């Protein structure tokens, strides 16, 4: 219902969407608990249980934390009742996963052990992803039944855990834990895995397989993974592999049908590398780099408004200290300034034909952004008594508007 | 109700080409080494909204 | 070797100082110039020429070509307009047919095209093709080659950025058909586009009688081309000997990148090239560099967050510099006063940022707290919370709004 030349209010402003999705999770990183029981570790505190309500050898919490070194928030996963009985253990892990950098992810920057919280306790610290939920929760809570997973969807969840797979294997590593529920969606088709260095440290030194076997078994996993999520079907329940392979046959493309299928074959006599694996969705991963791009464009579009939004809010600040002080007596009023204030009238005070006032915030943006530019473009200022007019470009006015500044900044 | 609420129906135009007055009205004006000034002819309210 | 694009560092596309990046690239948006000679068109004004030196060449095209930073009067948005001058388009099927292809295309490493029109209007035939704008953008000619050598990793970062363009513009059973480096363009660090796309497309609707596939082929060729040049440093004209600057390569980069160009420049083996099979041959750089774009999404998104709050500051202070000196109010001057006129005890102005910030803070929220609001000479005084102050103003401003 508008013309392509005008636009609403807000339409010059971040979309409501995005504005709320932000505070949100603004909101809930910042959320905490004034007096709780919960202990303060020596470097973390503010400590905020996430548990609503497995893939590890013991019970475990998820606290929001915040480091008391730099302010920022973590994610410290707590272990419930392990002792340290070889500090190996703790200290190679936590030396092999501290390297590990990628988007794909959660990244594990400390691995402690700590008797805080009054029992025995073993905590990994992450990265904090405010508002995540786990794949588990988003594909498998009912009620009504879950809806199908697009193969697009899929296919983005496959090139994201393959990026993973690539950065942890090439580190002489394994991603042990590829469950949905140790799979995080820290936005709409962004997924990260979030239990990485756990199953490390839980069975070092018990485990019998090889780095080799332990990245077999990852490939397996994956497939069984993309399995649950084409046919509905939680990992437990994935009795019959030929049924569930079958289904996902009807329902997607059968080039899906081979990823999966390569996956899971452990009867072929060859060695499973992600390398080959890659080689073989070349073309999804393409597509998925270049919506990356297309992704990072959006956010940098919305980056550039909001900080010429700030540089606009400084130069408003700017304007209300140097117009209509009580003062040199008048310096205000005379020189300079009072071309500023005719400016602020041209802004701000624009009436109708009608003589009705004129509120349109696009004029009032605008006008600031080319006064902030110097841009060489003329305007039209006119005395309040409506006898004399001056005609003047934005860069003129920039020159007076800086200087006005600049003696207040002399008189310090 | 926050301050920093707007009316959301408010309605601007965001096209249009920079301002551009009579040759005739420019000469009226008195240049000076920061811009040019002189006496309002025309019949437009003040700081009128100018459809260009 | 795998390594050299195992090793990229995690800032690949992360630009090194974005306050600054973001600044110019807003200057660039908004400036004109004071006296050109350029015409405005029906939609289309604020014309600013984008060319560094005024040249007359025609490489690609074979006609001079301008480009002009433009605002569009439909919309209020600004475009990058290619003026091919001296052209007389003949077939108005050309303008129609081409753009039902590439109107399509939406691709992060292709310059969008939006239209296509003849005018007179620069005082010859001339003919248009509307983009979108990337302020500061360079040539990868401009940046390589303008009097070191390029390091593996932004040839593997250009390679697949180009190999992402050819998918997209291969499956719409079309063809990339200028690969020059001055025809592609750097709009961030790290970053291309391909900047001339519809244009030979219009310019040889009759003539060229090569089938898609045969075109095609030739993006491979070229595509070859522009990263032997880009890799020993000699412009793609002046490459007259292939082996000689293929082993050049094969000697300062990795046998990967010798064998991938030497793909790309092969029409020898009987076989039809396609942007398929070369993806395949990528696979593990194209994965590395989805890492590196998702990396930079999160810093850009980190960035997006900080920066949340701005609308609503800048708002409030739009609404104090509307309602104030249009020609209670009193009250109203004397808290502008208080937030932005403090003078220190020996008179001189106090400019603490920090202090306007909580006050309009507190103003917005319509905190409780009490003030006290005295005019200079002592005289007069208030004693007024921040809740009462805003009823104050939105009174104000409603009846403002009443009209
Ligand atoms: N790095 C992280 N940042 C932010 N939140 C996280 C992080 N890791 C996990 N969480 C959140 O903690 C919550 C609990 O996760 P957890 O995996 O412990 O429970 P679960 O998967 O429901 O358990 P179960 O496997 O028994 O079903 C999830 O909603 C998840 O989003
Ligand atoms: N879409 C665009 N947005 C912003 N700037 C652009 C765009 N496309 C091209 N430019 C810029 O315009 C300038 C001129 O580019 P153009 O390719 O026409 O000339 P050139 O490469 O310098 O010389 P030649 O025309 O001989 O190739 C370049 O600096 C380029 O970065
Ligand atoms: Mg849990
Ligand atoms: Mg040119």
């Amino acid at each position: 219902e508008l013309q392509p030349w005008q636009r609403a209010t807000y339409d010059f402003f971040m979309p409501q969407n995005l504005r709320e999705d932000l505070q949100k999770k603004q909101f809930a990183t910042l959320q905490v608990i004034p007096n709780s029981g919960l202990p303060q570790l020596e470097h973390w505190h503010s400590l905020v249980p996430l548990d609503t309500s497995s893939c590890f050898g013991y019970p475990s919490w998820v606290y929001k934390a915040q480091n008391s070194r730099n302010g920022r928030h973590y994610a410290l996963r707590r272990l419930e009742g392990y002792r340290l009985t070889n500090e190996k253990a703790i200290l190679n892990v936590m030396k092999d996963w501290k390297k590990i950098k990628n988007a794909s992810i959660v990244t594990i920057h400390e691995v402690f052990t700590t008797r805080e919280f009054g029992d025995s306790s073993l905590i990994f610290a992450y990265d904090f992803h405010p508002l995540s939920k786990t794949l588990q929760e988003h594909h498998f809570q009912p009620y009504r039944p879950p809806p199908a997973v697009p193969e697009n969807t899929i296919w983005g969840y496959i090139c994201q855990i393959a990026n993973a797979l690539k950065t942890i294997h090439s580190n002489r590593l394994a991603a042990r834990c590829l469950e949905p529920s140790k799979i995080i969606l820290t936005d709409i088709n962004r997924i990260r895995l979030s239990a990485c260095a756990i199953l490390d440290v839980v069975q070092f030194g018990m485990n019998s397989r090889s780095v080799v076997e332990l990245q077999q078994e990852d490939f397996v996993k994956f497939g069984k993974l993309i399995l649950s999520l084409a046919t509905g079907t939680l990992p437990a329940h994935l009795n019959n592999i030929p049924a569930a392979l079958e289904t996902l046959g009807n329902k997607y493309s059968a080039n899906l049908k081979s990823a999966v299928n390569w996956l899971l074959d452990t009867s072929s006599g060859e060695t499973k590398t992600i390398e080959h694996f890659m080689t073989g969705i070349a073309s999804q991963m393409t597509t998925f780099f270049d919506l990356a791009l297309q992704d990072n464009d959006e956010k940098l579009f919305h980056l550039a408004r909001e900080v010429e939004n700030g540089r606009i809010a400084r130069s408003l600040m700017k304007l209300l200290t140097i117009l209509e002080r009580g003062d040199v007596p008048s310096w205000s009023e005379t020189g300079d300034r009072y071309q500023l204030k005719l400016f602020r009238d041209y802004v701000f005070h624009r009436v109708d034909a009608d003589g009705k006032p004129n509120l349109s915030i696009g004029h009032m943006l605008t006008c600031m952004s080319k006064l902030e530019a110097g841009v060489d473009e003329n305007i039209l200022l006119t005395s309040r008594d409506n006898e004399t007019v001056f005609v003047l470009s934005y860069r003129e006015l920039r020159q007076m508007y800086d200087r006005a500044f600049n003696e207040l900044v002399k008189a310090s | 109700p926050l301050f920093s609420a707007w009316p959301a129906d408010i309605i601007s135009d965001v096209g249009a080409p920079p301002l551009q007055l009579e040759p005739s009205f420019v000469a009226t004006l008195k240049q000076a080494e920061w811009g040019l000034y002189g006496k309002n002819t025309r019949n437009v309210r003040r700081n009128q909204v100018e459809d260009t």
